RNA sequence: AAACUGCGAAUGGCUCAUUAAAUCAGUUAUGGUUCCUUUGGUCGCUCGACUUGGAUAACUGUGGUAAUUCUAGAGCUAAUACAUGCCGACGGGCGCUGACCCCCUUCGCGGGGGGGAUGCGUGCAUUUAUCAGUGGUGACUCUAGAUAACCUCGGGCCGAUCGCACGCCCGGCGGCGACGACCCAUUCGAACGUCUGCCCUAUCAACUUUCGAUGGUAGUCGCCGUGCCUACCAUGGUGACCACGGGUGACGGGGAAUCAGGGUUCGAUUCCGGAGAGGGAGCCUGAGAAACGGCUACCACAUCCAAGGAAGGCAGCAGGCGCGCAAAU
């Protein structure tokens, strides 16, 4: 399931190859994992700390710090990996005529594999990101399922 | 521009530098020091339009270079200098020692000082940081690197310094019920006491301070400095002890001193 | 001229943008070092805020790790077998970071004889001849055998690492880039590395 | 020892070019036949090769070994000494002087 | 005076050609990096000479070319220019290796506890690897601590510099400065990113896509994140809520005119930010330049000449021609 590339996967906090007493059993091959309280009120789910899953950019076990604005959206597509799109519909005014005018900005944010539980309509929360891709600047902290699906 | 700018223009001046706008085309850029450009005041600007003891921008370099004035315990021969908050600036020969304080509306005033206040200096500690082998440092609002600090020092209290041995001598801590001034933005000088301080996680902790005679505003973290603890201040106010008299109150002392002066 | 722009090439949509202004100077960049082998020459040259960055064209030895009991030496280097990046770059005896090589077997083996007191390497039909080792182990106190003994109660390793011992190379990754520092550091490849690396060229290579 | 000339058409001759005509080439700070007006300033100019031919203006001779028949044009009256050395160390040398 | 050295010329001034989510405006972030100068700290923490070397200026003398802020050979001479570098602190501390010595119920054996000569490494700056968790954040692979090493010959620091006032105590020993220096914060900033907001046009309805378009892995380079670029993968990404394409008599904003209330038109123009110096391209020096009152080649245009060659870019201040309804010493 893991180690698909053609580079080993590893999170370069811990260290995988401790020297045990016996390197038998009973006590061994049960690696640690790494993670991290990203703050701002949000609570790490229990995906990111039994998983398997080697990440570089997940906000839970990766590299990557959570600062700036933090905004929310509806998931439209997921056909490219590991990075989905949202969109986020807001009103426009215009002073002339005092009506409003609907918009749409759809951008690109990066979808871990912790939440994999996710299809098309869950409403989502994104926080700023440093650039990590020419598009992708936000990473996904929760996940909220929309209406029905209570299968 | 291909690099740092060396010019600034009259009217890209700060308000409260304070000029004027038919004079020159240019204003004094201060020299790069403890403050920032739009937080100082250079002593070409205190000594040709405050004090008047120059009417042109050479007779500031003949007293500035003459070894006549002391700042902080250091004689200074910039004429440029950046001077701001509490910046004790000292006259020798004729005896005299101003406090740089924020007076009711928003610019610097003239403070005449005794030398015995005039010996220490309040001012902000901003950053906790620890040295090499484990020694603590604390960087301070006018950039004063001081080794070995008291351990009870947190990171927005004040802090007393001997200006001729560079050491702590007397702190204040940061809490409600201490004396506290604000420095910047829309209040500016306003002598009042903390209440509540509202955490935001992520941005900017408003604080709420109240006046001593029933007016309250809310101003942020970094518009902070703590003068006092308690009701008494550490320090010698201004006229008028900061209450920030409204338009009608001023118009009505106004019209009294015009009336009693006849 | 070699330029790091974001303006070169098409926005998001799809449209082509239009370039405004031309190449600055912080926009800079340079041709690759291409690290080989051989007797070690480093250029150095001028960046941003007046630093320097050492260019390492050739180098000879590398300072690795060994992360079982934590011995690090000066180690020289051998031969590349693998790059996860380009094919091409085994080819041509190339050096980059996270780049699988060959490195000596010789200041690891004399650390482990000299802390551990077993032999390392050393195959059958062939034993300690120029006689060192056993000066040392001669002339201790009954303390000094207890703390040995105590030491090399337990004194197991991997059997690949110990194949690669017989074998006199030991298969190493390098943690450093050669081309920003001068220098080729790193760490022994270990455990499921080994058994991936080797998996990896024993399909290559096949 | 023949060292420098100058071309017919005025243009000094630099060291290592090794042609018998006229190259140009570029010259930077510590270069012979440039002097430079800004640091780092870089300029092309067209100097003489090295090799002598019959195309030249003049060329300067150095002595290295003294004969036996003096020229009154050369060698006539040994001029004295404008200014002599001015560091301690070079009168030290100069002077073989000790320590004390 | 001259000249070497160091610093500044990257500021200021003029113009609106390019540029229609590009620039710019408000709001955020560098927990994703460099920073001249000033300010404050560090500058006997490292265990290993009462002052060293040779080259060049300025100068003297002698020359070429029709010609330039053009220059070669010859004779001296200085550094806060280029270099090579010691003594003290410095007697013992902290860790590995340790000859060995001493105390005892246990007879020795077995075990427990203290001294250790000798040998190696030692701090800050860089890099790799491992372990624990003084101070802080909403949150670190943060700072500090420990172990094992590294420490580039184009090489990190740890002062072979200068002046004024005078000197006490038996040759040693002192006061205030100037300059220079690794690192750390600050000041001036710059740079890359986040959210929102630009004139007209459907006789432009689909656009991009192994000549990177979208994302993943691992690298090169860059001061740093990132298809910025490489090698391999999947077919992705935008679009009637107007993408894309074209035009603009389009630099953007603070603002100006008119105006009951709403609006319409302009903003080349003194303050802010951006772009260029004929137009593309490349680069040395420097902290900061793809600089043009810096350099190098192309074309358009153009100056002097003994015809071999040499020398430049007023959209700076005055001024002149052309263009013009239209603009000065």
């Amino acid at each position: 399931d893991i180690q698909t590339e053609r580079a080993y996967q590893k999170q370069p906090t811990i260290f995988q190859n401790k020297k045990r007493v016996l390197l038998g059993e009973t006590g061994k091959e049960k690696l640690p994992r790494y993670y991290k309280n990203i703050g701002l009120g949000f609570k790490t789910p229990k995906e990111a700390i039994e998983g398997t899953y080697i990440d570089k950019k997940c906000p839970f076990t990766g590299n990557v710090s959570i600062r700036g604005r933090i905004l929310s959206g509806v998931v439209t597509k997921m056909k490219m990996q590991r990075t989905i799109v949202i969109r986020r519909d807001y009103l426009h005014y215009i002073r002339k005529y005092n009506r409003f005018e609907k918009r749409h900005k759809n951008m690109s944010v990066h979808l871990s594999p912790c939440f994999r539980d996710v299809q098309i309509g869950d409403i989502v929360t994104v926080g700023e990101c440093r650039p990590l891709s020419k598009t992708v600047r936000f990473n996904v902290l929760k996940v909220t399922k929309a209406a029905g699906t209570k299968k | 521009a291909r690099g740092p700018k060396k010019h600034l223009k009259r009217v890209a001046a700060p308000k409260h530098w304070m000029l004027d706008k038919l004079t020159g085309v240019f204003a004094p850029r201060p020299s790069t020091g403890p403050h920032k450009l739009r937080e100082c005041l250079p002593l070409i600007i205190f000594l040709r339009n405050k004090l008047k003891y120059a009417l042109t921008g050479d007779e500031v370099k003949k007293i500035c270079m003459q070894r006549f004035i002391k700042i902080d315990g250091k004689v200074r021969a910039d004429i440029t200098y950046p001077a701001g908050f509490m910046d004790v600036i000292s006259i020798d020969k004729t005896g005299e020692n101003f406090r740089l304080i924020y007076d009711t509306k928003g610019r610097f005033a003239v403070h005449r000082i005794t030398p015995e206040e005039a010996k220490y200096k309040l001012c902000k500690v901003r950053k906790i940081f620890v040295g090499t082998k484990g020694i603590p440092h604390l960087v301070t609002h006018d950039a004063r690197t001081i080794r070995y600090p008291d351990p009870l020092i947190k990171m927005n209290d004040t802090i007393q310094i001997d200006l001729e041995t560079g050491k702590i001598t007397d702190f204040i801590k940061f809490d409600t019920g201490n004396l506290c001034m604000v420095t910047g933005g829309a209040n500016l000088g306003r002598i009042g006491v903390i209440t509540n301080r509202e955490r935001h996680p992520g941005s900017f902790d408003v604080v709420h301070v109240k006046d001593a005679n029933g007016n309250s505003f809310a101003t942020r973290l970094s518009n902070i400095f703590v003068i006092g603890k308690g009701n008494k201040p550490w320090i010698s106010l201004p006229r008028g002890k900061g209450i920030r008299l409204t338009i009608a109150e001023e118009r009505d002392k106004r019209l009294a001193a015009k009336q009693s002066s006849g | 001229g070699i330029s790091r722009d974001n303006w070169h090439k098409r926005r998001k949509t799809g449209g082509k943008r239009k370039p405004y202004h031309k190449k600055r100077k912080y926009e800079l960049g340079r041709p690759a070092a291409n690290t080989k082998i051989g007797p070690r020459r480093i250029h150095t040259v001028r960046v941003r805020g007046g630093n320097k960055k050492y260019r390492a064209l050739r180098l000879d030895v590398g300072n690795f790790s060994w992360g079982s009991e934590c011995c690090t030496r000066k180690t020289r280097i051998i031969d590349v077998v693998y790059n996860a990046s380009n094919n091409e770059l085994v080819r041509t005896k190339t050096l980059v970071k996270n780049c699988i090589v060959l490195i000596d077997s010789t200041p690891y083996r004399q650390w482990y004889e000299s802390h551990y007191a077993l032999p390392l390497g050393r195959k059958k039909g062939a034993k300690l001849t120029p006689e060192e080792e056993e000066i040392l182990n001669k002339k201790r106190s009954k303390k000094i055998q207890k703390k040995y003994d105590e030491r090399k109660k337990n004194a197991k390793i991997s059997s690949l690492l110990e194949e690669q011992f017989q074998q006199g190379k030991l298969l190493a990754c390098i943690a450093s880039r050669p081309g920003q520092c001068g220098r080729a550091d790193g760490y022994v490849l270990e455990g499921k590395e080994l058994e991936f690396y080797l998996r990896k060229i024993k399909a290559r290579k096949g | 020892r023949i060292s420098g000339g100058n071309d017919k058409q005025g243009f000094p001759m630099k060291q290592g070019v090794l042609t018998h005509g006229r190259v140009r080439l570029l010259l930077s700070k510590g270069h012979s036949c440039y002097r430079p007006r800004r640091t780092g300033e870089r300029k092309r100019k067209s100097v003489r090769g090295c090799i002598v031919d019959a195309n030249l203006s003049v060329l300067n001779l150095v002595i290295v070994k003294k004969g036996e028949k003096d020229i009154p044009g050369l060698t006539d009256t040994t001029v004295p000494r404008r200014l002599g050395p001015k560091r301690a160390s070079r009168i030290r040398k100069l002077f073989n002087l000790s320590k004390e």
